This record gives structure tokens, C-alpha cells and sequence, in this order.
């Protein structure tokens, strides 16, 4: 189908930043988007064929290149904080009535200061002696916090494999203070289980958090651990009463 | 010139059917859309229509009225899967780009068969003396707001579904810094039920 | 890929009637490519002005076209209708005849 | 009685020149009322008949977008039915494709179809059900596979079936005047000696619209051919024995004769 | 009028 080159992205203001789009399906059409919250897709650029492109709805701050009926470049030329958003490359036939067909998207985020990446705390919260007596269950919840951009992907781990029954992620990465442009970010997520699966001391617990900073090269001067792309965890083994 | 969609969110008890509409001003536009994107996924092409009349396919029932300049899509049983934002999109015609609608949003939320409010303290699995707060178990009804003071968080209701079982279940977590915050008062400013279990010593 | 001859008629708008001013037309029809060159011919020489009508082709993909060009009969006056194209060989030349 | 509405399209490579050459054509049964060629001045779609120019500036918009889409369309075909058949930039090529909608009296739906040509040869066609293709050899398969997978038949059904009959409909009212007029066969026949003894008769019909016709004789037809101002003109004629014309007959039906006219000499 | 469904080969 679609492919985008990167999924998400940290860059500072006035960097110029390189997304590409490529596509096999033999497609001559090729469309970028930005989406946003309340506005919805705004075309920045199309393309009907090769070394071809229009302007779209909003054009300002970008350029696109088509040199391959494969691939479709957009170019951010001076990346401005307004910039920051999910960008989705879409491609179909030429034709009339045809549809097109989306990209995974890509989430680009531009600080004013690379020093405002940070990676999540990872901790997580045992099941309740309460809850336990009084419904046979026990849930599991897990708190990433203090992150920023609002890159991450929680997963959790039953006894060294990943699990999806019982589990529940918040769908909106939470600010912190939703003031500032650059407050730090937090997320939960609840894993639940059977009374006596968590009271096994046999069973262990990981709440894993992917989070997508910097790369191992980039500028980096202060007193804190370069705030890389990593993977924190938490854990917890099963309670043996 | 524009593509208009009803506002979400829209609200499905599961099992229901969610109607979304479309209207668009052109006229003379000839293919119509349906994507249905999740939360920071792309969209997905899930429904094609070109004559007047309905399209069937699986859950999906889709219907276009080109006199009135009306688009329909119903999603039959309203599933958990369903929950994402259903986009509408006309043809432009013009080197084919589309003409998008601004999106409406569905929660299908579970039927909760037997409900027993709770709100419960979790603690910090690490040494950290930390604590979290859960309320859970409540009727689908029931509704969670945004916190009112500023250092204190509170999420958004979430639904998870116990297959091993057949049980589902709402719940919503609270937390906050100050020393002075407790899981007695950390839920009032919603609408909770009287008997929602607070436990004692 | 093959090719097709045109089918040629050459004919009058209306009933021929010497002094009287009418319209003279070559019809080239089932031939294939498109590409043609049609001229109509008085006295043995190409009439300047002579229009033609869109490209249009028949349910077996063969072209058809019709050029027309204003032109008043006498008893005596020759009119013809020359036609090339890459099947044939040599200039094919109709003469117009009032009885067909 | 019956109404056809049909557009034809032809694409045609010109080496060393430009983008090719396109013609559009569409007609309403035997009347043309539109045109588009890449090669003139305009860049429009153009009126051909007097009862479509009263269609608004957003309809001659949308048929430009549209027809411009299609040469597009057979431009990148072109070149692509080369890939597939191994030839060269250097040689001209025709790409070809007509469609339309058949309705009957009362107007309601008959048949539809659609299409395609290469090079003047059969490439792919939708069939009568409008949902499935014939292809004429493995490269028009490849085609189909592509369409399949695109939905194209899905796509040309609810035209075809659809907005094709629709519009025909709203072309047949607005323009009732000139085209459900019916021009009946200006009728006559001629006689002509040829070295003995047979002589030649020419039935002829003129000036009639629509343009299906049909000569009988108890033999030559030219086929039948436009007269430039709409109508249409045909001819039959026989070698007959010398002095027995009295024996012969032409049998002349046409849908503006309230009867079938019959002729002597 | 014309319509949809035409697509390139």
C-alpha cells in the first residue's frame, strides 16, 4: 500500500524537516494533509503527475517534489511551531471518481528548544484489597508522566508476553498544564485481571512505554541523561497473601 | 462550497445503530465517501456509494439521496470496535482531490448488566509511597468531567473488556501532587452515584 | 493493429439544380488511423474553403467525417472529391455524380 | 420511440510533437451536442446543439473538469498499452473509447454500455449486466484485474444506469422541439439505361430524421450519410431486366412515416 | 452529462 518515512518526529524551530511518501500501487495522484484538532484534513499539495505539483488549501511553509510517480516529497522549509501536527500522505489513480488511499500519517512536533524533551517516568499502581473482596477482580493501572512530545505507545506484558484482553489505554495523551504550549505530558492505562491470577506471586506484571525522543547524535548540552528515544517500564509480581 | 457532517460525539449504547449524515453543496458531484479513522491512525476507506438507494456490506449500511444532497452511513450493531471518527468525502473533480466533511466521532459504549459503582486507592507497586485513584465499575450513563482544580488529574472514561470472562467494565483514574487530596473528595464534580462504594479501615 | 480504406460519397445538401447555390459534400467513413487528408476539387483544382466536422467513429472503432463546401452546379462543371491516407497508395479521386 | 445519449472519445500519439491529440464527442441519439478537442482554442467543452447552451456556467465547469480528466486519462493510456505491447515513442497511436445509455418510449432504461479500443482493435468492454469485462487478450487482462481491483464496473453501472438516463431525460425535455421532432423521408425514385437492355432504378430517401432507415426491393445501399443540416439521406437501387419496371417495388419504413410509404415508377 | 468510473488502463 502507503508508506510514510518516519511515524513520529521531534524538531526544533527553523530546522528544515524532510517527510517522504511512497506509494506501489502504481498510483499517478499524490496528496499531503495536515490534520488538526476542530479543523480536520487541509490540503497543502497534490500532484497528477511526475515533476507536477499545485498548491492546496494551504501551502505557506512547505514544498513538495515529485521526481518519481512513486514518491513525493514534502519539504517543511523552516519549521515554525504552527507546523506541529499529524501529516498524512494519500495517493489514488487518475480518473474520474476515484478514491484515495491514506498513509500511516506522521506526528511532527516543533519546540522552540530541543531542553523541553523529556522521557516518561513509568510507575504502576497495585490492585486494591477492597476491590479484590469485593468483586473477585483486580486491576492494574499504570501512569506514564512528565514526557514530552506525546510520542508514546503503552503495552503491557503478562509473564514476558504482551497482552490485549482487559486492557485500556486513555486514547488522549493528558497535559499536564494545559496552558503552555510546552507543558509535559502524562498518560494512564488499566490492565485487569482475575482475583486469584493476580494474587499468584508466580505471575509478573510489566507496564511498557515507547517513547520517541531524540536521536543518538543530535546537539545535546546540559546536566540530564540525552533524552533519546528508549523504551521505560515498570513492574510488579503477583501479590502472595 | 463545503461538506457538513452532525456533531459528534455521537453516543451508541452497543447493539444500537449509529447514524451518521452528510450533506455536501455540489450538485453534480458523482462519488461519495465513507473513512472511518481511530484515534491517531489514518483514515480508512470502509464505504464506497455512486447510485441513489442503499449499499449493503456486512455491518455497514450506506445511502445516497442526490435530490436532497444527503449522504448516510448506519453501523447496525454498534460493536466496541466501532468507536472512531467517521469521515465524509465528495469528489472535487478537480485533479481528484476530495472535499472532506470535519468529522463525527461515535463512543459505543457497553451494556453494563450489573454496575457497582467503586471508587478504590492503588498504590505505588515501588517503595514511592504513591498513590492513584479508581473509579470503576459504574453504568455507562454515568459521566466523568474534566477536573475543576489545576494540579489534579483526572482521565477520560475508558472501556475494557475481560474476554477470558465475558465482562466489561468503565472506569476513570484520579490523581494529584498536593499531600491534601484524598479519594473521598476526588470525584465529587461528576455525577456519582449515592451508594458508589468508598471503603473504610 | 490494422488498418482500414475510407468508403467515399460525394453528394449535394440538397437536390442538385443547375444556378441554384447548395452545398457540396465529400462523406469518408471505416477507414482507420484518423489521419486523413480529404479535399474537394472543382475543375480539377482544390477548392480554398471547405469545412469539416468533429472526429466521430462508427460500433467497429472506424472513423467517419464529413467535409462540405458551398458550391453552385452547372451542366458542364467537374466536381470531385480527393482523399489520401496511408492505405492507399496513390490519391483516390471521386467525381461527383448529381444521379447518385 | 427509442433515445441514445453517447460520447466518443479518441486519443491519438503524435511523435515529436506534443501531448497527443483528444477528441470528445457526445450526441444525443443523432444530434451532436458537444464537443471538446485538446488542439483548439478554447480548452472548453462546446456547445453543438441550440438546446444544450441553456445549461449554466457551473455545468460547462464540470463537463471541462470532467472531459479534460478523460484526455489526461488516455494520455497516460497511451504509453501504457506500449509498455504492455512493446513499442516504441516513435510510432502514432490511437486510443479509443465510446459509452452510453439506451432508453426506450416511455423513457425508462434499456441497455448500457462502455467501450475501449487500441489501436482500432477490441481492448476491453464492460458486458450487458454492467458488472464484469471481456478482454481480448492477456494485456486487456491486465486492465481488467486493474479495474476489479478499483471497482470500476461498480462505478460505470451507476452512471450508465443512473446519471446517463437522467440526463438524457432532462436533454429529451429541454430540447423536445428540435429532438423529438421526427423529418420524414422526402420520397422519389429515379430510372437510368446501361448498355442493354437492363435498366437501373434509385429509390431514394431524403432529408429524414432519425437517421435508421430501412430500403426494401421485391442491389446497392450506400450507407447513410448526413446532409449537413441534421438530416439524413440514403439511397437503393437495382439492375433491372429492360422494360419490366412495373414488376419492382421500394418499401420505404421510417419512425415519421405514420405508414410504410411504397414506390412505383 | 459525463461520468465517474473512467480510470487510466
Amino acid at each position: 500500500k502507503v508508506t510514510q518515512s518516519s511515524r513520529y518526529l521531534v524538531k526544533r524551530t527553523g530546522e528544515k524537516v524532510f517527510l517522504e511518501c511512497v506509494q506501489d500501487m502504481d498510483h499517478e495522484n499524490m496528496f499531503w494533509y495536515r490534520q488538526d484538532p476542530g479543523l480536520g484534513l487541509r490540503l497543502i499539495y497534490f500532484s497528477y503527475d511526475v515533476k507536477m505539483k499545485e498548491k492546496g488549501d494551504i501551502p505557506e511553509g512547505y514544498s513538495v517534489s515529485r521526481e518519481k510517480k512513486e514518491r513525493f516529497s514534502l519539504i517543511l522549509a523552516s519549521a515554525s511551531t504552527d507546523q506541529t501536527s499529524m501529516y498524512l500522505c494519500a495517493s489514488s489513480f487518475l480518473g474520474t471518481g476515484v478514491e484515495q488511499y491514506f498513509g500511516p500519517g506522521t506526528r511532527l512536533t516543533v519546540v522552540e528548544d530541543l531542553n523541553k524533551v523529556f522521557p516518561p517516568e513509568v510507575a504502576l499502581f497495585e490492585p486494591s484489597e477492597a476491590e479484590i473482596s469485593h468483586t473477585q477482580k483486580a486491576t492494574l493501572v499504570c501512569l506514564a508522566t512528565g514526557f514530552y512530545p506525546d510520542h508514546v505507545e503503552l503495552s503491557w506484558w503478562v509473564n514476558g508476553k504482551e497482552v490485549h484482553s482487559g486492557v485500556c489505554t486513555d486514547p488522549q495523551p493528558l497535559k499536564e498544564q494545559p496552558a503552555l504550549n510546552d507543558s509535559r505530558y502524562a498518560l494512564s492505562s488499566r490492565l485487569r485481571v482475575s482475583a486469584t491470577f493476580w494474587q499468584d506471586p508466580r505471575n509478573h506484571f510489566r507496564c511498557q512505554v515507547q517513547f520517541y525522543g531524540l536521536s543518538e547524535a543530535d546537539e545535546w548540552t546540559q546536566d540530564r541523561a540525552k533524552p533519546v528515544t528508549q523504551i521505560v517500564s515498570a513492574e510488579a509480581w503477583g501479590r502472595a497473601d | 462550497k463545503e461538506v457538513e457532517q452532525n456533531s459528534g460525539p455521537l453516543s451508541v449504547p452497543e447493539g444500537a445503530i449509529a447514524s451518521l449524515n452528510c450533506t455536501y453543496s455540489d450538485r453534480g458531484s458523482q462519488s461519495f465517501f465513507w473513512y472511518r479513522q481511530y484515534s491517531g491512525k489514518s483514515p480508512e476507506l470502509i464505504m464506497s456509494i455512486y447510485s441513489n438507494g442503499d449499499k449493503e456490506d456486512g455491518r455497514f449500511t450506506a445511502q445516497l439521496n442526490k435530490a436532497s444532497q444527503y449522504v448516510s452511513l448506519l453501523i447496525r450493531d454498534a460493536q466496541p470496535s466501532d468507536s472512531a471518527t467517521y469521515l465524509c468525502a465528495v469528489s472535487g473533480g478537480g485533479a481528484d482531490g476530495l472535499t472532506f466533511g470535519k468529522g463525527t466521532q461515535v463512543v459505543v459504549t457497553p451494556n453494563i448488566q450489573n454496575p457497582d459503582p467503586a471508587v478504590y486507592q492503588l498504590r505505588d507497586s515501588k517503595s514511592a509511597d504513591k498513590s492513584v485513584c479508581l473509579f470503576t465499575d459504574f453504568d455507562s450513563q454515568t459521566n466523568v468531567s474534566q477536573s475543576k482544580d489545576s494540579d489534579v488529574y483526572i482521565t477520560d472514561k475508558c472501556v475494557l473488556d475481560m474476554r477470558s470472562m465475558d465482562f466489561k467494565s468503565n472506569s476513570a483514574v484520579a490523581w494529584s501532587n498536593k499531600s491534601d487530596f484524598a479519594c473521598a473528595n476526588a470525584f465529587n464534580n461528576s455525577i456519582i452515584p449515592e451508594d458508589t462504594f468508598f471503603p473504610s479501615p | 493493429m490494422i488498418q482500414r480504406t475510407p468508403k467515399i460519397q460525394v453528394y449535394s445538401r440538397h437536390p442538385a439544380e443547375n444556378g441554384k447555390s447548395n452545398f457540396l459534400n465529400c462523406y469518408v467513413s471505416g477507414f482507420h488511423p484518423s489521419d486523413i487528408e480529404v479535399d474537394l476539387l472543382k475543375n480539377g483544382e482544390r477548392i480554398e474553403k471547405v469545412e469539416h466536422s468533429d472526429l466521430s467513429f462508427s460500433k467497429d472503432w472506424s472513423f467517419y467525417l464529413l467535409y462540405y463546401t458551398e458550391f453552385t452546379p452547372t451542366e458542364k462543371d467537374e466536381y470531385a472529391c480527393r482523399v489520401n491516407h496511408v492505405t492507399l497508395s496513390q490519391p483516390k479521386i471521386v467525381k461527383w455524380d448529381r444521379d447518385m | 420511440g427509442s433515445h441514445s445519449m453517447r460520447y466518443f472519445f479518441t486519443s491519438v500519439s503524435r511523435p515529436g510533437r506534443g501531448e497527443p491529440r483528444f477528441i470528445a464527442v457526445g450526441y444525443v441519439d443523432d444530434t451532436q451536442f458537444v464537443r471538446f478537442d485538446s488542439d483548439a482554442a478554447s480548452q472548453r467543452m462546446e456547445p453543438r446543439a441550440p438546446w444544450i447552451e441553456q445549461e449554466g456556467p457551473e455545468y460547462w465547469d464540470g463537463e471541462t473538469r470532467k472531459v479534460k480528466a478523460h484526455s489526461q486519462t488516455h494520455r497516460v493510456d497511451l504509453g501504457t498499452l506500449r509498455g504492455y505491447y512493446n513499442q516504441s515513442e516513435a510510432g502514432s497511436h490511437t486510443v479509443q473509447r465510446m459509452y452510453g445509455c439506451d432508453v426506450g418510449s416511455d423513457w425508462r432504461f434499456l441497455r448500457g454500455y462502455h467501450q475501449y479500443a487500441y489501436d482500432g482493435k477490441d481492448y476491453i468492454a464492460l458486458k450487458e449486466d454492467l458488472r464484469s469485462w471481456t478482454a481480448a487478450d492477456m494485456a486487456a487482462q491486465t486492465t481488467k484485474h486493474k479495474w476489479e481491483a478499483a471497482h470500476v464496473a461498480e462505478q460505470l453501472r451507476a452512471y450508465l444506469e443512473g446519471t446517463c438516463v437522467e440526463w438524457l431525460r432532462r436533454y429529451l425535455e429541454n430540447g423536445k422541439e428540435t429532438l423529438q421532432r421526427t423529418d420524414a423521408p422526402k420520397t422519389h425514385m429515379t430510372h437510368h439505361a446501361v448498355s442493354d437492355h437492363e435498366a437501373t432504378l434509385r429509390c431514394w430517401a431524403l432529408s429524414f430524421y432519425p437517421a435508421e432507415i430501412t430500403l426494401t426491393w421485391q442491389t446497392e445501399l450506400v450507407e447513410t450519410r448526413p446532409a449537413g443540416d441534421g438530416t439524413f439521406q440514403k439511397w437503393a437501387a437495382v439492375v433491372v431486366p429492360s422494360g419490366q419496371e412495373q414488376r419492382y417495388t421500394c418499401h420505404v419504413q421510417h419512425e415519421g412515416l405514420p405508414k410504410p410509404l411504397t414506390l412505383r415508377w | 452529462a459525463l461520468g465517474i468510473g473512467i480510470l487510466t488502463v
